[PDB]
């Protein structure tokens, strides 16, 4: 449908022109998927007016995506879904981030985002900041090394195996 | 919706709406076209608001169900725009 | 690398594993990823928690009789090296006392060298030297003497011992508090003794397959300390905590004791053989090839009896 | 097997069937010093 | 037993009440998402069924659109209506085995074992169409695998006519059942707003009254053809969530009415080879089905490059796909989004200073599946 | 800026090392006291050369929560006795 | 570097090398698509037989890893964040060459 694609590219040129201390670009996905970036720093600021009504209710994070890739001078790379209710749809907004530096956490705006930021944090390298708590989950204890990081085998460098001797795991 | 709580007669507690609305914003620069936009939507609302006395086809006048939510949809911008300018 | 996956030259045949021998051997076997052929006599269910050890296709249980001959040519017909281990204490009525240290490592000594085995090696106490008390020594003695006039090659293990937890000897003095007290002939010095250890003797038999050194060398096994037995049991019961009663007795009376728990159909808690393991000390000769000369140094007894004892504490 | 002959000379081989047997592919005959095996269903032709 | 084998929640409790659980999922992480960028669309295809395995057929549905929108391609519509109605039937699935093991949970032992004489009644429709009792990787992203029997539909009729006795029957041993009503009732209510705030999703939202659902709202098949009504529910209690579970229930058996209704002939694979593999029959017997086959099959077929989030109302909520295509055949990365995620993240503020045995109620009000959780 | 961050470090070994007996207590673990503080010490000779400015209190955040583990009953003796590689041939 | 970030055991951020390239076409393709784009190909190592089935067992950690990058610099520089030793290798494009049908036909 033409349709959706003009009202997203429209909404995307509306938001573009209310708040453009940061929206680098807001492509449209030719399939009906608007989806603006951030400057790291402008996480909370954007997302934050995102719940804000204008047009811009779009409640409840469907995800905290975190694709990554080797490249780029920052490799990883944040994406958030949302979703407004009244006016049906969906839209997308991402960032960047490097290795090391400390991107704040996002739980305060999107409300539902608390689990999201120890995922990201155990399946990746990346630190959220003003997190009540990042700490591992879907690994096991001490695991030590990232998954998801695009390197890193599958396979891990470890196993787990019980042994008589010591009567142990 | 069970969160919501039923509000009598919003028509007053409106128009300490869109008040403090224009007022929290009124010191918006006219630089972004923040003030622009919302105050255009704001202003024709509430235009609405002094038009529809009435809240049974008020609801079928500002094309949102339960104006009651609505309403705190408003409460949630006032806080924004007192983001707005803490963001300047 | 070294590893469960691994794979090494041995294909060991380890008779009577199911006892307190030798899950830790074919353990350390099993880190290596070293093949096994451990061979049942018994039921297949004893010997369940074996099958972890190895790697798929690794451990192959194999069934066997010590008796027939062909049958020990059964798990010794691709073995590169066999390791006899089979030793009741106290004397099966059908496995008569003396076959079990005669016969069977006889045949095992012969059998290993028609099938013209790479290595055959064999356990005996230290204490196996003739003596008047107990009939394991000696027996014992005439297997070692009999497969080393048949497999002279071969190296013989002379531990004084063991020392683990499941242990049939610590647990044993530690379950003696039941009857009430601890029966000693006359306390003191009257007898002294030293423990090899489970994992220390285990590495240390791998190892000695590991040593090119270790070929008819009679390798023996002595714990790096020469406890009193009565300071010894008195740190027995420090570490199970139970209420230490020293029980004096004079000599004759156990073994009226001994003679009295033999009676048992199933498997007696002591025996007058065993009655004769009691007060016997070990022998302190060194100048044997033994446990360091394999590289290997002791683990202390006095770290590791807690683990050992914990399950008997209150 | 008995080798199958047609005085013809192209033919086809399915491997029994259709729909149940191998790719159809067609064997040539060229060559009458030689049977024509089938690539696949390993059955001569001449 | 309540803990469905696979969670640890440890928990402060007082004398005898909860003051914190505090859930550890990751459990059964049996790592997929790493998994998958090694493995083509199609070899990717089995691990959704190995996700809410519950409900196995809505994830290959919520795979195959997500790659057809990258892949700009549309099933033929018969194709679309299977995927609809085993949609359907799976939506009874996990609706079946949600109310039921939740009874199960609080001790009502019984209706489980009336019910799954039934559930077992649609493995067999699963045996018969996809070869295998559950896990049918039958759905593709190119429509459909293998066309089903001819003597399927007339059975489907058969069973469908008569289930809803039973459904009712269950009925009466539990929604006027006042023990179980005193049970659940009260617990555990979640604001209408708050629910959004922490993005829950499908039932767990239509409890406390929003009228949001996707199959109305952004209806993605022929679900524009069908005809259904929504069971909104209102305190946002457990059984207002468990009175949805039902008339949600009774509402599929409505729809697979209507499919059955208007189940057009026609083909069910689409026609591009290039995408969906060729039938046997002609793969043996021209060139280039036999080359598509191969390739498909090896290489399998390449994606445009692109990125996405496609969701559908999974039974039990909205079921999220985000992939990205590098145009190879191999797809880079695919997040998939959990709907029991969300919520057992917010089970915790839900589930504060409620008695022991509630909290276990409002685990299963949860209807949380930790294969899901742990992706 | 280093060393402000070295003091970070030397408070997580405080809290290390006085924990450490009650590792040992509490999980019956029967490693020689000592053993668990040497090898404490250890770990904490394993990264004795890191030199970069944030890298070193990264390396205190994914410090805090071993101990966070250990004094929460989380991990257990298979997973805290996991260090020590005692299976390991040499 | 981000060497203690890493849980990698240390055997494998120094006794090995990474080998950066960009790979050759395959020659029995005329085709030139793969050609493109650096990779990150690590050296190999042991891989033994399992001694039951044949199958190819294998010790080391991350044989199969490799990955794709748009720029050299960018490669180099991204091992060097891992501290990783490294075989920096040529790009070899083809030499441009000329061709006519006709001077087939000199003579
Ligand atoms: N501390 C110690 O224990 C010391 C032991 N040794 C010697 O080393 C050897 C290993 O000791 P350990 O393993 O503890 O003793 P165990 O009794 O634990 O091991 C002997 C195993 O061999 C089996 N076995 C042997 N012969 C036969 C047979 N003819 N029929 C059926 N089963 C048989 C036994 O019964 P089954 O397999 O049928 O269950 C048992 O499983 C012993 O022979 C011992 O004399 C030496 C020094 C110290």
């Amino acid at each position: 449908n033409d349709v959706v694609h003009k009202q997203l590219s429209a909404f995307g040129q509306y938001v573009a022109e209310i708040l453009p201390k940061y929206v680098q670009q807001v492509q449209v996905s030719c399939f009906n998927e608007l989806e603006i970036f951030i400057h790291p720093d402008g996480v909370i600021p954007v997302l934050t007016f995102l719940r804000d009504h204008t047009n811009a209710q779009f409640k409840s994070l469907a995800d905290l995506t975190a694709v990554d890739v080797p490249t780029r001078q920052n490799r990883f790379e944040i994406v958030y879904n949302l979703l407004s209710l009244r006016f049906n749809s969906r839209i997308r907004v991402k960032t960047y981030t490097d290795e090391l530096t400390p991107i704040e956490s996002s739980v305060t705006v999107y409300k539902a985002a608390n689990w999201y930021e120890r995922e990201i944090w155990d399946m990746f390298g990346v630190f959220f900041a003003n997190h009540p708590d990042l700490r591992r989950i879907l690994t096991d204890y001490g695991f030590e090394g990232h998954p998801f990081r695009k390197d890193f085998p599958l396979s891990g460098y470890v196993e787990l195996r019980y042994d008589d001797e010591v009567k142990r795991v | 919706l069970v969160g919501l709580a039923v509000c009598e007669t919003p028509h007053e507690r409106l128009k300490i709406l869109y008040t403090k609305i224009l007022d929290v914003l009124g010191q918006i620069p006219k630089n972004a076209a923040y003030r622009k936009y919302t105050e255009q939507i704001t202003n024709e609302k509430l235009g609405m608001v002094k038009a529809e006395p009435d809240v049974k086809k008020l609801e079928e006048q500002l094309q949102g169900g339960q104006i009651e939510e609505v309403i705190l949809q408003a409460e949630n911008e006032l806080s924004l725009a007192r983001k707005m300018l803490r963001w300047k | 690398k070294g590893g469960r996956s691994s794979v090494s030259g041995i294909v060991a045949t380890v008779f009577g594993a199911t006892g307190f021998l030798g899950r830790y051997v074919v353990n350390h076997l099993g880190r290596m990823g070293s093949q096994v052929i451990v061979p049942y006599r018994c039921e297949p269910y004893d010997t369940m928690h074996l099958r972890p050890m190895g790697d798929l296709g690794q451990i192959i249980f194999m069934e066997w009789n010590g008796k027939d001959k062909d049958s020990i040519r059964k798990v010794v017909e691709h073995s590169n090296v066999v390791i006899n281990l089979v030793g009741r204490e106290w004397e099966t009525k059908n496995f008569d006392f003396e076959d079990v240290f005669v016969k069977i490592p006889h045949a095992i000594a012969q059998v290993s060298k028609e099938a013209g085995v790479e290595k055959l090696i064999h356990i005996s106490h230290l204490n196996a030297d003739i003596k008047s008390p107990s009939r394991y020594l000696r027996s014992k003695a005439v297997g070692e003497k009999e497969v080393r006039a048949a497999f002279p090659e071969a190296t013989i293990i002379k531990p004084s011992d063991i020392f683990g937890r499941e242990d049939r000897f610590l647990n044993y003095f530690a379950s003696m508090r039941w009857f009430g007290g601890v029966p000693l002939i006359s306390l003191g010095k009257e007898t002294v003794k030293q423990p090899v250890y489970i994992v220390d003797v285990s590495k240390g038999i791998i190892n000695a397959i590991k040593d090119p050194d270790a070929k008819g060398k009679t390798f023996a096994f002595v714990g790096p300390n020469r406890y009193l037995l009565f300071d010894l049991v008195q740190y027995i019961f420090a570490v199970a905590y139970r209420p230490f009663l020293p029980y004096p007795l004079p000599h004759f009376a156990y073994r009226w004791v001994g003679r009295l728990f033999e009676v048992s159909p199933f498997e007696p808690w002591t025996t007058r053989d065993k009655v004769e393991r009691v007060h016997m000390s070990d022998m302190t000769l060194p100048h044997l090839p033994g446990l360091e000369d394999l590289g290997i140094q002791a683990t202390p007894l006095e770290l590791k009896a807690i683990e050992v004892l914990r399950r008997h504490r209150t | 097997q008995p080798v199958s002959e047609v005085g013809s000379r192209v033919i086809s081989c399915d491997g029994g069937g259709g729909a149940l047997g191998h790719p159809r592919v067609y064997i040539n005959l060229d060559k009458e010093t030689k049977t024509g095996t089938c690539g696949y269903c390993g059955l001569q032709f001449r | 037993p309540a803990a469905h084998g696979v969670l640890r929640l440890v928990m402060e409790l007082s004398g005898e009440m909860v003051r914190k659980c505090d859930p550890h999922i990751g459990l059964l992480h049996r790592g997929t998402e790493k998994l998958i960028e090694y493995k083509t669309y199609l070899q990717a295809l089995p691990y959704f069924d190995r996700l809410d395995y519950v409900s196995m057929m809505c994830n290959e549905q919520a795979y195959s659109l997500a790659v057809e929108k990258l892949l700009n391609i549309q099933p033929p519509p018969r194709a679309q209506w299977i995927r609809v109605l085993f949609g359907e039937i799976t939506r009874l699935l996990n609706h079946i085995m949600a109310v039921t093991t939740h009874a199960l949970d609080i001790g009502a032992m019984t209706p489980f074992f009336w019910m799954f004489e039934e559930r077992e009644k649609m493995f067999e429709f699963y045996e018969r169409v996809s070869g295998a009792r559950m896990h049918a990787a039958y759905i593709r992203p190119g429509g459909v695998h293998q066309d089903l029997p001819l003597g399927l539909l007339d059975d489907i009729y058969e069973f469908s006519k008569n289930f809803s006795f039973r459904i009712d029957e269950l009925e009466e041993m539990l929604t006027n059942n006042r023990i179980w009503r005193n049970r659940t009732v009260d617990i555990g209510v979640v604001t209408a707003e708050d629910a959004l705030n922490y993005g829950f999703s499908g039932v767990m939202l239509r409890g406390s009254g929003i009228q949001w659902d996707l199959r109305k709202t952004q209806p993605y098949d022929v679900y524009d053809q069908v005809e259904f009504d929504v069971p909104i529910g209102s305190r946002g209690d457990c059984y207002d969530r468990y009175l949805c579970r039902v008339e949600e229930m009774r509402q599929s058996l409505r729809i697979i009415s209507q499919c059955l209704n208007k189940m057009p002939p026609g083909e069910i694979k689409v026609d591009d080879a290039k995408v969906s593999p060729p039938k046997r029959a002609e793969m043996k017997t021209s060139m280039e089905s036999l080359i598509h086959h191969f390739k498909l099959y090896t290489e399998g077929y390449q994606v445009p490059p692109g990125a996405t989030y496609t969701a559908i109302e999974a039974p039990k909520g909205e079921f999220g796909v985000y992939l990205v295509s590098d145009g190879s055949s191999r797809p880079y990365r695919c997040k998939i989004k959990a709907p029991g995620f969300a919520h057992l993240a917010g089970l915790d503020k839900m589930s504060k200073g409620h008695m022991l045995a509630d909290v276990v109620a409002i685990i299963g009000t949860q209807d949380i599946v930790f294969g899901e959780v742990d992706r | 800026d280093m060393n402000e961050a070295k003091r970070r470090v030397r408070e997580l070994y405080r809290a290390w090392y006085r924990e450490v007996p009650n590792t040992v207590h509490l999980f019956q673990l029967d490693i020689s006291v000592k053993q668990g503080r040497d090898k404490v010490r250890e770990m904490f000779m394993k990264n004795a050369h890191v030199t970069d400015p944030r890298v070193v209190d990264l390396l205190v955040i994914k410090g805090k929560m071993e101990l966070e583990e250990t004094i929460n009953v989380w991990k257990q003796r298979t997973h805290i006795m996991r260090f020590f590689h005692e299976t390991e041939a040499p | 570097d981000i060497t203690t970030l890493t849980g990698v055991p240390e055997e494998h951020i120094k006794t090995r090398k990474v080998r950066i390239f960009v790979p050759a076409r395959n020659n029995m393709q005329s085709g030139v698509n793969n050609t493109k784009k650096w990779k990150m190909e690590f050296d190999t190592r042991e891989r033994w037989e399992n001694p039951l089935m044949g199958w190819s067992s294998t010790a080391d950690p991350l044989s199969n890893l490799v990955l794709t990058f748009s720029t050299k610099e960018d490669a180099v520089a991204f091992a060097e964040k891992n501290g990783w030793s490294f075989d920096v290798e040529e790009r070899k494009v083809p030499k441009p060459k000329s061709k006519s049908y006709g001077a087939n036909f000199s003579w």
